[PDB]
């Protein structure tokens, strides 16, 4: 993907 | 203040020229939070089917967006923005000179 | 020479007038190419300019499927922040993110960038080296030591070093007839009287890409930097951009003064004076 895939939380 | 108040700059797009078709724009930037509400007005009156960028913001974390519509400038006709924030206790208003 | 991507998260939450709303846009240089709005009707990436149109459908459903997940980790996101402010639900709050690349003339990665802010304040950044953080109060510090347990950094780092460079580069040459041929500005200079003894002289500068300009008034070759009034470079609404310098001066002493203008489109920087004779 062209935007960061990742997702982690605060 | 983590609240910041809009500047406010009316403007055209190209070179006003009395009868000929343009674009009228309202740029508000350097505002937190991103709720605001703005109208570019003719003679007082609110203009409808005005459009505006997407939100997106500056390096200091401000919003801007950019309002426009397209007018028709003339010798007698009045221009201008009202904007209203949570920084504003009344709405802002911002006559439009084609000077600047 | 040297570009840029941005990309730039909005969250905010809204108690009692619906759930929190993500707003996301893309940016090649000053160029806007993309947006998502979780309030629309039926959310998905959709395309801000004509070179990025070409893209398949394997890329904007990539691209919707990764903004609606981000849309759910945010709203996510304003809820941890509560706890560690201890905040009320009743309040609105914003959190914005903006990373991204810039590339060197060579068109290699010189700088990464990641951060991240909470009511309009910083809160956590990506450090230069792409393997540490700052984090500018107590409660980011608590998100730091969780995002360096779960090695984020690497996963940054990687991103930056490598998918978000490529995407760069496609777009670039996809619209380099755009991105890559920078507009100068068309300047004037224009006299306005204030009294019979004083006027003002305005330098203009239209129609420019990129949005970086100088504007600078002179006075027997010296710079006025604290008389000058200097507008904030502002979008004329067809992509390129205005601005415009002013100095209020004694009448009779116009002739002294010199409007400075560099940009990226110029050959050679331009010195400008009133010319009504013009």
């Amino acid at each position: 993907t062209s935007t960061l895939q990742e997702q982690i939380g605060w | 203040m983590i609240q910041r108040t809009p500047k406010i700059q009316v403007y055209s797009r190209h070179p006003a020229e009395n009868g000929k078709s343009n674009f009228l724009n309202c740029y508000v930037s350097g505002f937190h939070p991103s709720d605001i509400e703005v109208d570019l007005l003719k003679n007082g009156e609110r203009i409808e089917k005005v459009e505006h960028s997407d939100l997106s913001f500056s390096k200091d974390w401000s919003f801007y967006l950019l309002y426009y519509t397209e007018f028709t400038p003339t010798e007698k006709d009045e221009y201008a923005c009202r904007v209203n924030h949570v920084t504003l206790s009344q709405p802002k208003i911002v006559k439009w000179d084609r000077d600047m | 020479g040297s570009h840029s991507m941005r990309y730039f998260y909005t969250a905010m939450s809204r108690p009692g007038r619906g759930e929190p709303r993500f707003i996301a846009v893309g940016y090649v240089d000053d160029t806007q190419f993309v947006r998502f709005d979780s309030d629309a009707a039926s959310p998905r990436t959709e395309p801000r300019a004509p070179w990025i149109e070409q893209e398949g459908p394997e890329y904007w459903d990539g691209e919707t499927r990764n903004m609606k997940a981000s849309a759910q980790t945010y709203r996510e996101n304003l809820r941890i922040a509560l706890r560690y402010y201890n905040q009320s639900e009743a309040g609105s709050h914003i959190i914005q993110r903006m990373y991204g690349c810039d590339l060197g003339p060579d068109g290699r990665l010189l700088r990464g960038h990641d951060q991240s802010a909470y009511d309009g304040k910083d809160y956590i950044a990506l450090n230069e080296d792409l393997s540490s953080w700052t984090a500018a109060d107590t409660a980011a510090q608590i998100t730091q030591r969780k995002w360096e347990a779960a090695r984020v950094a690497e996963q940054l780092r990687a991103y930056l070093e490598g998918l978000c460079v490529e995407w760069l580069r496609r777009y670039l040459e996809n619209g380099k007839e755009t991105l890559q041929r920078a507009d100068p500005p068309k300047t004037h200079v224009t006299h306005h009287p204030v009294s019979d003894h004083e006027a003002t002289l305005r330098c203009w500068a239209l129609g420019f890409y990129p949005a970086e300009i100088t504007l600078t008034w002179q006075r027997d070759g010296e710079d006025q930097t604290q008389d000058t009034e200097l507008v904030e470079t502002r979008p004329a609404g067809d992509r390129t951009f205005q601005k415009w310098a002013a100095v209020v001066v004694p009448s009779g002493e116009e002739q002294r003064y010199t409007c400075h203008v560099q940009h990226e489109g110029l050959p050679k920087p331009l010195t400008l004076r009133w010319e009504p004779h013009h």
